């Protein structure tokens, strides 16, 4: 089942390349879990590492573009610059305003995976037959709307056969904003700037798989 | 029977020339299985625990209360085992002592036809993965282990007689 | 699996103990019952299990252990290490010894004779069953673990008789002359 | 037997149920049921006044020579610069006189059952219901719980850091 699920959607990416596995991870045990949560997990990475793939270079162009002008922290407030890299725009975010940034996201990690509830509806499927799925639920608190991949709803309006030109898509979309990551983001650290690439974050950024520059370590 | 059975993978087959597996009966041949399972997961070890204790990876602070870390940055990996002291080596053996006792005392021995040794800790629910694919990690775990008994015969070879291992005696160990 | 594997599969009463009280009318309650014998087995068999380890951690150098917690007092042997002690630390050594005496007196007093077979509880049920166990495995481990227990503890009197034997007797147990 | 069908607060962070008895402790201490509930829901108190009762004591502090902010400088010493004073032997008294005329009364009452466990008559703003009743029962154990945890995170990072409010 789990081997014929993805030649399904294999021949759909690309019928050129088709079905690519030389490495032979799909079908195979995790923590010992087996084939149903195996590919599904697998299809799930794929595209949270995609899904942040897009918005990392969107985010990435508009920070080299028009830096955002008002007060950022309550005293001095001056906001790390315009034309400065957003590699090290980062690093120059106050060493609050990290952790805020860091534990909204574990609040919609920690959203992500339950299962459903023994005594009330709250949560979705994870990995057992799961698809790779959005929140879907954004009530389950004392909250207002800020649902979460929905502002402003209205995706109500399609079916099965124009719902695969939309999942797939994003999957060769994803997969091409990952590689334009890491096609510019090696090009900082070294020289080499893939085609041409010049007018740059010019030295390397330093670290960029550190989430704190300075502050606290560990030795 | 030496057909159906993990371990015999395509540049070989059945690898018995001088009849080993036919010596006993079928009680016999379970034995050397999970020895040879057990040879490879001590020498696995062993083997990578010889690249890395000689490459300085250095664990920070203190081993014990006066003997902390040096013995890196100091004599071979085939040395820092007397330097590790008493009570030290004794926890490692007893840790061991008793992981040899559910690996005896499940409820059917391997040798009756029962499992081979798992995990004492931890033990994740197991190969309840697809037996298909079972069986093609069985081959890369003894295959390993093959690989890693002569290897760490060899890492021992060239610390007693320098110069039995040719592009292997030009290194500092 | 029965207790009884290494007598012969029969129960081992040489000498009778256990038939005494009922051979003859002439002590009335003067020997005691099977209950009482019961409770006695399983508590020198806990308490020497618990003592062998404590003079096997103690002893420093040999083969031994010597580990110490901090702040303890230092003392070579088993044999003066209580009333060095209890003469130091005179408020751990009386909470310890409380401790002891409460939970002791607790087992007898909420059960009727165990002396006579009256005393309504399994010999050994202490209610230290915290870990739940016993509500969670079935009733052939439950059992199996019970004579685990006993021959454990019969280890362990053995080993302290030699323990007592080897400081009375200078060349009782040879095969520790040589262990140390 | 069966505490979960005998009381309340087998619930989770949700409020699904949870069922959290992992060493059967309420069926090898089946009579001591109504001592484990009084006694959480005494811990529960304590912690939840403590929580706060600590570190809003970095803000303000009563008027006095001990108690504004003079030989005491953090929240976190307060015991043992003020145990010889007298203040820590005042409240000492009156918490023990408490616990030794009404609450072993109250809880030799329970045992006979005489007595809703965790009640000492503070009926004022109660919904007055069941399925209401629980529901600020729940709502009481599910603080509680947090709050003992809490204190003990606070406690501890204020010894090892000296810090203010974040500690
Ligand atoms: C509604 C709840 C709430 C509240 C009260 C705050 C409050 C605060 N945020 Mg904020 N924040 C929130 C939600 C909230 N945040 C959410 C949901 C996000 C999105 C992830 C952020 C993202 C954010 C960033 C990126 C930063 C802050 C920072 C700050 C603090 C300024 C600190 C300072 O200058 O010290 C006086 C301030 C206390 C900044 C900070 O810590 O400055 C040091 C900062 O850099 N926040
Ligand atoms: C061209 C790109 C593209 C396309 C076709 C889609 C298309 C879709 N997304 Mg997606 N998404 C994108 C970019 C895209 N998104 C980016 C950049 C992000 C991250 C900010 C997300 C985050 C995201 C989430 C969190 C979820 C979707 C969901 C969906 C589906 C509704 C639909 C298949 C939802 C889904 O899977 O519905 C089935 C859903 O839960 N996407
Ligand atoms: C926490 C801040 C935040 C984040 C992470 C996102 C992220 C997302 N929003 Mg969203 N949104 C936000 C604030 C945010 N927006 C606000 C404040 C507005 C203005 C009110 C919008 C307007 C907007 C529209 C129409 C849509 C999103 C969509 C999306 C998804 C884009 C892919 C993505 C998950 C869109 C999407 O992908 O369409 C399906 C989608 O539904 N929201
Ligand atoms: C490509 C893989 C990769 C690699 C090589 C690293 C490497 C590292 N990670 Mg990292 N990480 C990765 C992927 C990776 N990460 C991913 C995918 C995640 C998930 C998001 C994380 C999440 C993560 C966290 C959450 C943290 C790290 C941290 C670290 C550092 C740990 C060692 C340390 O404390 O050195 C010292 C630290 C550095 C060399 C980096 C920061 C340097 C600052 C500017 C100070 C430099 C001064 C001084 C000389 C060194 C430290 C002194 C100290 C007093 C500050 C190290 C540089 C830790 C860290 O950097 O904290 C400081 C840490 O907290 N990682
Ligand atoms: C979780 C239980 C636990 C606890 C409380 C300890 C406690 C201790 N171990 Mg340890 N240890 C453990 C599990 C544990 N270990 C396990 C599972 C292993 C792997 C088998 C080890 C392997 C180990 C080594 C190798 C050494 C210690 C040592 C020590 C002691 C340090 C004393 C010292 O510096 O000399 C005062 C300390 C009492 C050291 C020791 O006693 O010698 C100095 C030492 O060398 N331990
Ligand atoms: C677990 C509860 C608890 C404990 C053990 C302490 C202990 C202490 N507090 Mg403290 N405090 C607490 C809760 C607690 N507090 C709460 C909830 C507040 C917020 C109002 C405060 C506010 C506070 C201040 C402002 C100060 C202290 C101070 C002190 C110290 C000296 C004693 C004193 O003057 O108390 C004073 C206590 C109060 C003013 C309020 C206590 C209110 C109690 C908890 C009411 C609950 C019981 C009540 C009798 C029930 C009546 C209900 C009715 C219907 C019958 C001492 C270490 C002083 C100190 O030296 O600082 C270090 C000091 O200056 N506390
Ligand atoms: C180095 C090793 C040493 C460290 C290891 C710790 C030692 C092992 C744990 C010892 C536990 C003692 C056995 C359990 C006794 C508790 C009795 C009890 O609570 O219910 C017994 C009673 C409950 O009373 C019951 O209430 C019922 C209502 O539900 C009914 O009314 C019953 O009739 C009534 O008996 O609780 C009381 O304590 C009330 C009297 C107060 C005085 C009791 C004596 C003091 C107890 C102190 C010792 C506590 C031990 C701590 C617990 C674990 C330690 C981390
Ligand atoms: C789940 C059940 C657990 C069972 C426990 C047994 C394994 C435990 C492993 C870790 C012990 C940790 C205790 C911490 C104690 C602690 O860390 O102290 C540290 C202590 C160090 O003592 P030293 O004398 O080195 O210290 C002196 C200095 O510290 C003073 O300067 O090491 C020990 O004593 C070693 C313990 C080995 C004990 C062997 C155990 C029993 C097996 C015996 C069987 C062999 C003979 C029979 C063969 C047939
Ligand atoms: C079988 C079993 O039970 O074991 C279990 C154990 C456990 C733990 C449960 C499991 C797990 C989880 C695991 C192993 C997770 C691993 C995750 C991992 C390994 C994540 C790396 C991220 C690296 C990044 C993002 C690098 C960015 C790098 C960037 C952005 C760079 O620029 C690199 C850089 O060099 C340049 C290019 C230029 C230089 O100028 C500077 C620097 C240095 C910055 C598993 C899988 O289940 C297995
Ligand atoms: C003569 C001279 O001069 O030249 C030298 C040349 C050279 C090359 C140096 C020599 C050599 C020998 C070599 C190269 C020897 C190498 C030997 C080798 C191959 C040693 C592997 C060990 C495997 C390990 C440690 C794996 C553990 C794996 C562990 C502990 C696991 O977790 C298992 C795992 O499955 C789980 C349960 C979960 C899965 O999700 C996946 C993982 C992995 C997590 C010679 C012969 O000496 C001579
Ligand atoms: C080697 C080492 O270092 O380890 C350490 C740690 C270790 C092992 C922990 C150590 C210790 C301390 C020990 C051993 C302490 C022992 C304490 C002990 C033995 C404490 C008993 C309390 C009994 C109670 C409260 C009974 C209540 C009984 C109750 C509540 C009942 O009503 C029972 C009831 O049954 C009826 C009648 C009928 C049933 O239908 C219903 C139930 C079940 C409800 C050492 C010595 O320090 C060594």
């Amino acid at each position: 089942s789990a081997k014929a699920e993805l030649e399904a959607i294999a021949k759909k990416a690309n019928p050129t390349l088709g079905y690519y596995d030389p490495l032979s991870l799909a079908d195979k045990d995790f923590w010992g879990k087996g084939n149903d949560a195996t590919i599904a997990f697998l299809r799930q990475s794929e595209i949270k590492h995609g899904r942040i793939a897009m918005f990392a270079f969107v985010g990435y162009i508009v920070q080299s573009n028009f830096v955002f002008p008002w007060a950022q922290t309550l005293a001095g407030a001056p906001h790390p610059s315009a034309d400065l890299s957003p590699e090290a725009q980062w690093d120059a975010v106050p060493l609050g305003a990290k952790w805020q940034i860091f534990a909204v996201i574990s609040a919609l990690e920690l959203w992500d995976e339950c299962g459903g509830g023994g005594a009330l509806p709250h949560y979705t499927k994870g990995r057992k037959p799961g698809q790779y799925p959005p929140f879907t639920l954004f009530r389950d608190n004392v909250h207002f709307v800020l649902d979460l991949y929905d502002p402003f709803g209205f995706n109500k309006n399609m079916s099965e056969e124009t719902k695969e030109r939309r999942l797939v898509s994003e999957l060769n979309n994803g997969r091409l904003a990952m590689l334009g990551i890491f096609g510019f983001l090696c090009a900082d650290t070294i020289p080499g700037s893939v085609p041409l690439l010049k007018d740059i974050a010019i030295p390397y950024s330093g670290q960029v798989m550190q989430p704190f520059e300075g502050q606290f370590s560990y030795f | 029977k030496v057909d159906e059975m993990p371990g015999a993978t395509a540049p070989l087959g059945k690898f018995d020339p001088l009849n080993l597996a036919t010596l006993g009966s079928e009680s016999t041949l379970a034995w050397f299985r999970a020895a040879e399972l057990k040879h490879s997961r001590v020498a696995m070890l062993a083997t990578t625990g010889y690249l890395v204790q000689a490459a300085g990876i250095h664990f920070p602070g203190m081993l014990s209360s006066d003997v902390s870390f040096e013995s890196l940055s100091a004599m071979k990996p085939l040395d820092a085992w007397d330097a590790v002291p008493e009570g030290g080596k004794n926890q490692i053996y007893f840790t061991i002592f008793l992981a040899e006792f559910i690996t005896e005392c499940k409820g059917t021995h391997y040798t009756k036809g029962g499992p081979l040794p798992t995990i004492v800790f931890p033990p994740i629910d197991f190969s309840t993965v697809n037996p298909e694919q079972l069986k093609t990690r069985q081959n890369r775990e003894l295959n390993n282990g093959r690989l890693a008994m002569i290897a760490i015969m060899s890492f021992v070879a060239a610390a007693n007689i320098p110069g039995s291992v040719p592009a292997l005696a030009g290194n500092p160990m | 699996a029965t207790g009884f594997e290494e007598v012969g599969g029969k129960p081992w009463d040489p000498l009778s103990l256990g038939k005494l009280e009922d051979a003859n009318d002439t002590f009335p309650n003067m020997f005691p019952k099977s209950q009482y014998l019961q409770e006695s087995e399983i508590k020198h068999g806990r308490m020497s299990m618990l003592a062998w380890t404590g003079v096997w951690a103690t002893h420093v150098g040999g083969m031994g252990l010597g580990m110490h917690i901090p702040g303890m007092p230092v003392e070579s042997d088993w044999t003066k290490a209580l009333g060095v002690f209890a003469a130091e630390q005179p408020a751990l050594f009386g909470a310890i010894l409380l401790f002891i005496s409460i939970a002791e007196g607790e087992s007898v007093g909420h059960s009727g004779d165990n002396w006579r077979n009256m005393s309504t509880k399994e010999p050994g049920n202490l209610g230290f069953d915290w870990m739940g166990l016993t509500r969670k495995l079935s009733e052939e481990q439950v059992a199996r673990y019970k004579i685990v227990e006993l021959k454990n503890g019969r280890a362990a009197m053995i080993a302290m008789a030699s323990l007592f034997a080897m400081e009375a007797i200078p060349g009782s147990v040879p095969i520790m002359n040589v262990f140390n | 037997g069966s505490v979960f069908d005998n009381y309340v607060g087998a619930k989770d962070f949700r409020g699904a149920q949870f069922k959290f008895d992992p060493l059967k402790l309420s069926e090898t201490y089946e009579p001591f049921q109504g001592w484990f509930r009084e006694s959480e829901l005494r811990h529960g108190r304590t912690a939840m006044l403590a929580v706060v009762g600590y570190i809003a004591t970095d803000f303000v502090r009563i008027p006095g020579e001990m108690y504004s902010f003079e030989a005491i400088p953090k929240s976190a010493d307060a015991h043992d610069a003020l145990v010889a004073s007298g203040p820590m032997s005042q409240l000492l008294l009156w918490i023990g006189l408490f616990d030794l005329v009404v609450t072993a009364p109250a809880v030799q009452a329970m045992g006979q059952g005489e007595r809703e466990p965790g009640d000492f008559g503070w009926k004022w703003f109660a919904p007055s219901s069941k399925d209401a009743f629980d529901k600020k029962r729940e709502a009481e154990l599910l603080n509680g719980r947090l709050a003992m945890f809490a204190i003990g995170g606070i406690a501890t990072q204020s010894v090892l850091s000296g810090h203010g409010f974040p500690y």
